[PDB]
């Protein structure tokens, strides 16, 4: 598992690969790791699937009832916190790594990192995953500030490709989105598209 | 908390003529990867109360937001009275010795400084529950490397000075930058004084190399 | 294992409107011989037997259990239970005791109390039925009665040739166990009477 | 850690007649959940009167065969005769206790014909304890094979041989083994030794 | 034991072996795996027998009820969630290992679900002992938008490697096609495998054995 | 280990049991009495771990007795049998188990003599002879032997004579004395004690 | 697995069962546990069937060697003395066998018994194997020394049946010997389940 | 070898009308790292064999250089006699088994292909001496997903030509990808026939990955 | 387990033993001997592990018997124990140790009667009485409560039958008969054996 | 411990940091790691300080023999493969990573690695140590073919300092030699020369 997000202004940028494994055999290798908790906030998975499924299904349920309640949008640090207090109270159980990104009319396009534990960071850019120990030396040496939305696609679809040669656990295809204002842009890199 | 997985390294405390002196670096590691290296360790309590914390980064995270709280709910009071920087670390041995005894602890060391009527303070809480004061105090591997470099400064002199004290406070994050393999080279400074707690940061350390030169 | 601390041996086998089930007679303590005349197959009505082979204790708790919610069925009811119904509720009492489950495995063999066609079956550690047409083994010897069985049991058996056939499996079979023997006990169920036998088996 | 051994499956059977004998496997080999061949038989011909079985690990029945085809090379050419089959079961028996403390793997049978003509069949033990019988079955679904053979040869319960009959038997006793057990039966192989020396023949059973 | 699902234009078609074994014997050589779960709704179980039956009719009861109250035909969407929801809720304990698949008011599903709680939708899903066997047939000989006869063929074929090459699988082939207008559930669909002819005759006469104490009880 | 022995006759039951209290390697008692009355009828010999016998026999006994002084008459040989199997097997499997090793004789004024025998897994089985502990095994032997239906008084205790004999000359043990009682249609009567 | 031997005035007895079982399994029921050693010896297996197999054969090879070089026959105190030391330098590698010797010799008959552990041990009436303790009830109830040779075939016989009804691994067939001064006899093979209706009727 | 280290993933072999066809992949995984991307784990013995191993790679390097110098010392003689495939089929056997009873083993599964004679030869030899005949072969998870493939074309039709081999071999190769996570997209093939041994690659497979959309 | 007793007078050494040889809950034997000859006045008795007794003692004994065929002359008691203790010590550290408990009885014209103890971690002792066993602990206190030097044969006879009725009273193994031997400038005398 | 070596067209480039760790404890923080075998021929170490300096003085000393008989410069390949073999006949002992540069007329710069199990295999550009997980990705991004001098002695300095920012056991300083056929350039970049 590789997942990865950056921000840029006005937005955050997500991807993910798509396999996932029992071993050294590939059950799935078309998987959807990007699950949209509400309208325009994000999470990429990595670790046990049944975990990470039932959290985001809980999370969901309880900001939805939160935005009835309070008649508004919700934000993206509301959710970060939904998603810590989970992470937390049950780390004796849960093997789950979260990353949390959004746009909220608040505060922009932002990005924070729940890693095992149940810790909470906000970042520029974030990447999680087993496959994400082969890009760390890439993404510090290739990231500078003030990068626009099409260069973030590039950025990381470069990164995601060279985390997935690597490893033995990443690999399929790289699943993008990118989110803003105007609302959520989703799209598949198949293997020709994929960088060489 | 049977495993602590993300942590932090070492605090330094030194107590001087009229006031507190904190410090502590700015990383947390995962395992032996150095993952998230922008993250703050020390925490303003109170306008005459500061602490910094060591050991596993949620465990500290939580502590944080059940103090602010028992913090907040008090000056909602408005009589005039607030924690002294000694209640909050009588709180704190209760609260350590409270989960030890449930093979649930929580994997801290915390040093507490404060300035309150004239006096100061510099308190050090353990895991299990062991606590007490000293003039000095450095917790992790600074307890040796860093604590026999503070207590020869106050034997030959036991009262301070400002100054020497934020003198003596980055000498020793020199050192333990040389021979400690989960530091960093970006700390942070706390002092609290008769005016209030003020936060400096981030800072850094220069280094010397010439040995290099003699293989 | 916890199978094998008593021993036992427990079968049943389907003819042409008629059902038969045999059991070995012997309690013991691992390699010791107790008792000989041990009960093994507990009828549960008129035309309705069932055998318990495994834990002597695990053994009469289930039988003494059945009965009690046979007789309250029997009672709230008005009639006799089915034999669909009998394999439903066992299977039921063994799941309740998951993960401290009770250390038997049923045999089921009787007749419909409505049309007289025959049933049989069996139940696993943790009560998942299995229904045959054949034949169902159940105990320590298992291998053997297959073997016995696969090549003996034949369709449309009359009752001197189904008696014939299990009384022949049994003794074989229990031969080559040596936690199992010392006298074999075999009802035939048929429409209008049950016949009730003891054969002449070794006693080593 | 390493462990060295492992189970390959497979079942022998052998019996004895007045002037014959018979020895009997099947042709599939395994390991774990999967198939490896299904065209593997487990007889070996040892002399024109004598034929061994084996099963269990396959890389002892084949380290096996190899020394004993040496050693009775080595004993024909040292004493100017073939070697008879009480000979190969007795130095057999001592091949096996060689290797007390890292046992050979495998269960033996050995069929033939003894000095007077007569059928002979003798079983092992992975050990070396060796015995004559009748009938024997070894390997996987010896359990399942034995009791056949006692009711219907031996007659007990109840109140001799002819080749034709024999074969008959062994056919109808792996046709019903194949039914039941997991690790038994894609081809059976049958050798019949006599007076005019080893024939053989091959039977289908199930595939699946 | 092998059991297998596919999604073609106008439904699913699922299909299933026929042994059960306890350790290295064969017990049952006619066991059933295709469960009723509504009438638009099946499921193909594996793992230890007793969890998926136990599961799999409480799940139908409850979407029985469900149903009676809405007065609606259930959605494939109810039945995952609660079978992942009660799974998840015993932490691994219950080894039961579900393909199940339907067609309602959306469409054509199908979906796995794994001991733990975890679930992928997909187009062609495989499990058991013997499951790489047939995905290996699934991953050569798969289209999208098959007709009925094709994706029938497809799954027995998958069906087959699986009981040809695995020792825990075996017998017969059980196949049930799902559609918007109908249900077919085809028991037995093929039968590979046949027992050989017995060749000698061992009835055993009247007499034969000896017999100590007899009662007659004439009811 | 503690040694009981019964015997069934024709209308009487004779039942032996030693007398040896031994803690560790030395001797605590010797005149150890591990017979319980229970009813007129009904005796309950007991062997087993330290503790778990006198509590299981003492709660036993007020049982039986209770239902005596409740009903106005006294518990068959067959229903106190039943009763003391379903309460060692309803405690078998919680917290609290108890090792105990059971003989239970009794005599009812319609089905005659009985004679009764429990392990420690709660299996109760009908015997015409039985013996518990380790000289069980030299002893079954000679009673198998020499044992007939119509034994009468005389020969059944001079048959318990030779078994303790037996137990004298081959077993390691120093067990020395022995306490005897017969139960008949007249009660229980305490025969004189055979010593070597 | 249940032997014994008896020495008395007409010289030595044994008998033995016939059933060889591997777990619950039983293997076989024709097994010959008395191993014929020599003309004028006699040994038991019990234990492995291996080991005592190849380790009595050692002995009988010693023991012919030695009455080839010496010109007399050995005794029974050497040739148990020999098998003692042959298997006591493999003490702790895994051995299991207990075996009676028999025979006679200048100082009458002679029994002894000799077990991997390390005993060797001289007496007048022995029992191994598993059911051996249901042996001893009946066999010292009725042993005396002044027995008749009828009298002590009934004695044995009567012994291995006992043994064989209650035990679980033990069965087969009755097989009983006799030394004498010239050598031994084989006297019978009975049948378990022809003892039966001859003993109870 | 106690433990692998650096492993190889699979080999398939099959054999046709006048020769045998070998393929395997090019990468040797620590772990899971796929760390080397260009080594080649098929052999050349003589001109009518050559042999594939999987497993540890420092093993099949030593066994290369045995059984090379051993192939050479045998050609020097200039007798007119040369190893068949089944001489050093046996030979591997023999070597891999008296390794085994050292407690020493050496971790590889080895598939030799040969022609000689008019006839045809592929083997089978195991890391604990179990060696075997067939008319295809796979180690490895190609045991459990490239062999049902094999046999189900090997039943229909017993004899089979080239470019039929050939086209099976790419069918196989495609699935392991698909399917086996230790597995690459570059791979080598190697064929023995009449004229000699011929080695080709690397090669590369055509994916599909239109299921993607469906979900 | 086995017991060992000597006790130490003016001129003379007594030693006792018992006669069970015993195989798991079964004696098997009751006239056992464990008294080993190794000289006209010197005797060696031993206990503990089955075949390292007699390996050991016949090892001893024929080392002894050709000292005393080469020389002309016999060890002294003191020479011959010493010869034993070195002889155990060495083979303590190596593959093939011993487990033995052994007491060494002797006379010598001029040094008098000795009497000598040793374990199976081959320290050597001397002792006016000593004993081996779990019977040991019952008898020695007995033995130090009524002993004296100057104590007589008759006397230490007595002595010895008031520690075995110790042991029939108060121990829990069945030891029916103990042999006797003394020890004098007349060499070895065997005692009627004393029996319960 | 991060090494690594670069190909270019007339030699070699090699690098290494300087940090050597007993726990999280610096032992030593100026460590050389570049040894050289020959004139022309060096090594980098990895793993256990004690297994790596003993094989590397072995070879050193069986080079050196080799060439004083042959009268000849030694190729690179002789010294990788007599690196194999002692790290192959001795690999359940010895836990050590090698890579070997060097140039010999004959073939110009070469690079091996011999990883740990006594591998060998020849590459462009190599990386090994415990910190060369973090830019595997990097120097896949970033290397060309037909590299120059100074081309390669930048983008070793480059990698070496990105693997030095993220991990735990490597640090101190860049140590960098450039081989070819007129000698040996060494030099090192002390704190104010590595990249930022």
């Amino acid at each position: 598992t590789t997942i990865m997000a950056v921000q840029f202004d006005g937005g955050v940028v997500l991807g993910a690969d798509s396999r996932t494994t029992t071993g050294s055999y590939i059950a799935n290798r078309v998987t959807d790791k990007l699950t949209p908790i509400h309208d325009r906030i994000f999470c990429c998975r990595s670790g046990s699937a049944a975990d990470t499924q039932a959290v985001a299904d809980a999370v969901t349920y309880q900001l939805g009832f939160h935005s009835i309640e309070l008649n508004e949008p919700p934000l993206v640090h509301t959710a970060a916190s939904l998603f810590k207090e989970m992470c937390y109270r049950y780390r004796e159980d849960l093997m789950a790594g979260i990353i949390i990104a959004g746009w909220d009319p608040q505060e922009g396009g932002q990005g924070y990192s729940v890693p095992m534990g149940g810790m909470m960071v906000r970042q520029s850019f974030a990447i999680g995953g087993s496959g994400s120990s082969y890009i760390y030396g890439y993404v510090d040496a290739t990231y500078r500030e003030g990068m626009t939305k099409e260069e973030c696609l590039q950025f990381t679809a470069n990164a995601l490709a060279l985390a997935m040669e690597r490893d033995g656990s990443s690999g399929g295809v790289i699943r993008l989105a990118a989110i803003a204002e105007s609302g959520v842009e989703r799209q598949v890199l198949l293997g020709d598209q994929i960088p060489k | 908390t049977q495993n602590p997985m993300v942590t932090g390294t070492s605090v330094l405390g030194v107590k001087f003529e009229g006031g507190v002196v904190i410090a502590a670096d700015m990383l947390g590691s995962y395992g032996s990867l150095a993952r998230f290296r922008n993250i703050s360790r020390i925490m303003r309590v109170n306008n005459s109360t500061m602490l910094g914390a060591s050991g596993d980064y949620a465990d500290f995270q939580y502590l944080k937001q059940v103090l602010g709280q028992m913090v907040i709910d008090e000056e909602l009071l408005g009589d005039g009275h607030s924690y002294s920087p000694r209640a909050i670390h009588s709180w704190l041995t209760r609260a350590m010795y409270s989960r030890r005894s449930k093979m649930n602890p929580l994997w801290n060391t915390m040093v507490i400084g404060g300035y309150a009527d004239g006096e100061s303070f510099l308190g050090y809480v353990d895991m299990l529950g062991v606590a007490y004061e000293a003039p000095s105090l450095a917790t992790g591997y600074g307890a040796y490397l860093a604590q026999p470099l503070l207590r020869e400064v106050l034997e030959k002199q036991p009262v301070l000075s400002q100054t020497e004290a934020r003198d003596l406070v980055e000498r020793c994050m020199r050192v333990l930058y040389y021979r400690d393999a989960r530091s960093y080279n970006r700390f942070q400074t706390a002092t609290v004084t008769e005016k209030g707690v003020e936060i400096e940061g981030p800072l850094s350390t220069e280094t010397n190399w010439d040995i290099a030169h003699m293989i | 294992s916890i199978m094998s601390y008593n021993g036992g041996a427990v079968m049943a086998m389907k003819g042409k409107n008629c059902v038969a089930i045999a059991a070995d007679r012997r309690f013991g303590i691992q390699a010791q011989m107790v008792t000989t005349d041990f009960q093994k197959i507990f009828p549960m009505g008129d035309r309705l037997y069932i055998g318990l082979a495994g834990l002597a204790t695990d053994v009469q708790t289930v039988a003494q259990r059945l009965k009690f919610r046979l007789n309250l069925y029997e009672l709230k009811e008005g009639r006799q239970i089915k034999p669909y119904t009998l394999m439903s509720m066992v299977a039921n009492l063994l799941y309740e005791k998951r993960f401290g489950p009770y250390y038997t495995e049923p045999v089921i063999a009787g007749l419909d109390p409505k049309t007289f066609k025959p049933f049989i079956c069996s139940l696993d550690l943790i009560g998942c039925p299995m229904v045959t047409d054949d034949f169902v083994v159940s105990g320590t010897c298992a291998e053997q009665m297959y073997g016995m069985c696969e090549s003996l049991w034949e369709p449309n058996m009359d009752p001197d040739h189904l008696f014939e056939t299990i009384s022949q499996a049994m003794l074989n079979a229990v031969d080559r166990d040596a936690v199992s023997g010392m006298g074999v006990i075999v009802h035939i169920i048929e429409k209008d009477k049950i016949t009730t036998r003891t054969l002449k088996a070794r006693m080593d | 850690r390493f462990s060295p051994y492992v189970f390959n499956g497979g079942t022998i059977l052998a019996i004895a007649g007045e002037d014959f004998a018979i020895v009997a496997s099947d042709t599939r080999l395994s390991e774990g959940f999967s198939i490896h061949t299904r065209d593997s038989p487990k007889c070996y011909k040892l002399t024109d009167k004598t034929v061994i079985g084996c099963s269990g690990f396959h890389g002892d029945c084949l380290t096996l065969t190899k020394i004993i085809e040496a050693r009775l090379k080595m004993y024909k050419h040292s004493n100017n005769k073939a070697m008879t089959t009480g000979a190969i079961a007795a130095m057999l028996s001592t091949i096996l206790y060689s290797r007390r403390f890292f046992p050979y793997y495998v269960y033996n049978i050995i069929g033939g014909l003894d000095e007077e003509g007569k059928g002979a069949v003798y079983s092992f033990d992975p050990v070396g304890s060796y015995q004559r019988d009748s009938f024997k079955a070894g390997g996987s679904a010896s359990a399942m094979l034995q009791p056949l053979l006692d009711n219907q040869v031996g007659f007990k319960n109840m109140q001799p041989l002819s080749l034709d009959r024999a074969m008959r038997l062994v056919k109808d006793v792996f046709i019903s083994a194949a039914e039941r057990d997991v690790y038994t039966g894609d081809a059976l192989r049958i050798c019949i030794v006599t007076k005019e020396g080893i024939r053989e023949e091959t039977v289908s059973l199930r595939k699946d | 034991t092998t059991i297998a699902g596919v999604v073609y234009k106008d439904g699913i078609v699922l299909g299933a072996d026929t042994r059960a074994t306890e350790g290295m014997v064969v017990a049952d050589k006619n066991c059933s795996k295709i469960h009723f779960i509504s009438p638009n709704i099946y499921c193909c179980g594996a793992g230890t027998a007793a969890d998926t039956d136990m599961t799999t009719q409480l799940i139908s009861s409850n979407l029985e009820l469900h149903s009676l109250s809405t007065g609606r035909l259930p959605r494939v969407v109810t039945a995952n969630r609660m079978l992942k929801q009660m799974l998840f809720r015993y932490q691994g304990y219950i080894g039961a290992a579900l393909v199940l698949g339907g067609v309602d008011v959306t469409g054509p599903h199908l979906y796995s679900i794994y001991p733990h709680g975890s679930t992928d939708k997909l187009p062609y899903v495989t499990m058991g002992s013997g499951s790489l066997a047939a995905m290996a047939v699934f991953e050569d000989k798969f289209r999208p938008d098959m007709e009925e006869e094709e994706a029938k063929n497809l799954v027995s074929e998958a069906i087959a490697a699986g009981i040809f090459n695995d020792l825990g699988s075996g017998s017969n082939i059980d196949l049930c096609v799902i559609s918007k207008n109908k249900l077919d559930f085809l028991r037995p669909y093929t039968v590979p495998n046949k027992k050989g002819t017995r060749l000698g005759r061992y009835r055993c006469e009247k007499g034969t054995t000896a017999v100590l104490t007899e009662k007659i009880t004439p009811l | 280990m503690e040694y009981l022995i019964g015997i069934q006759g024709p209308d009487y039951v004779l039942v032996a049991s030693d007398r040896v209290a031994a803690s560790n390697i030395v001797q605590m008692k010797d005149d150890h009495d591990k017979m319980f009355k229970m009813s007129e009828k009904i005796l309950l010999l007991c062997v087993g771990e330290a503790g778990d016998t006198v509590q299981f026999a003492e709660y036993i006994q007020k049982n039986v007795q209770l239902y005596k002084m409740r009903n106005g008459y006294e518990l068959s040989p067959t229903a106190a049998a039943n009763f003391t199997r379903r309460n060692l097997a309803d405690c078998l499997r919680s917290r609290t188990p108890y090792h105990v090793n059971l003989l239970l004789a009794g005599y009812d004024e319609h089905e005659g003599p009985a004679l009764y025998y429990m392990d420690y897994l709660a299996a109760l089985a009908k015997a015409p002879f039985a013996a518990h502990g380790y000289g069980a095994f030299l002893t079954l032997s000679i009673l198998d032997r020499y044992y007939t239906p119509t034994i009468s008084r005389e020969r059944a205790v001079e048959l318990l004579r030779k078994c303790l004999e037996e137990l004298q000359k081959r077993f390691i043990l120093n067990l020395p004395t022995f306490s005897v009682r017969i139960i008949d249609k007249n009660g229980i009567h305490d025969l004189d004690n055979i010593s070597f | 697995t249940t032997t014994l031997a008896f020495k008395f005035r007409h010289g030595v007895i044994v008998a033995a069962d016939s059933r060889a079982t591997a777990g619950a399994y039983i293997a076989s029921q024709t097994v010959k546990k008395v191993i014929e050693i020599n003309p004028y010896l006699l040994g038991t297996m019990a234990g492995g069937a291996a080991d005592c197999s190849f380790w009595e054969r050692l002995l009988a090879r010693q023991c012919r060697i030695y009455e080839l070089r010496n010109k007399e026959r050995i005794s029974v105190a050497a040739a148990s003395k020999l098998l003692a030391n042959m298997v006591y330098q493999y003490k702790g590698m895994g051995l299991s066998m207990g075996t009676m010797i028999c025979g006679w010799d200048k100082r009458g008959p002679g029994l002894y018994y000799v077990d991997s552990e390390g005993n060797r041990i001289s007496g007048a009436t022995f029992s191994v194997g598993s059911g051996s303790v249901y042996a001893y009830g009946v066999m010292d109830r009725g042993y005396s020394y002044d027995l008749e040779v009828e009298q002590a075939y009934d004695l044995a016989r009567r012994a291995i049946y006992q043994a064989t009804y209650r035990d679980a691994y033990s069965g087969g067939a009755v097989n009983l010997y006799h030394v004498r001064e010239d050598g031994w006899i084989r006297v019978s093979s009975d049948n378990v389940a022809d003892l039966h209706e001859k003993y109870s009727g």
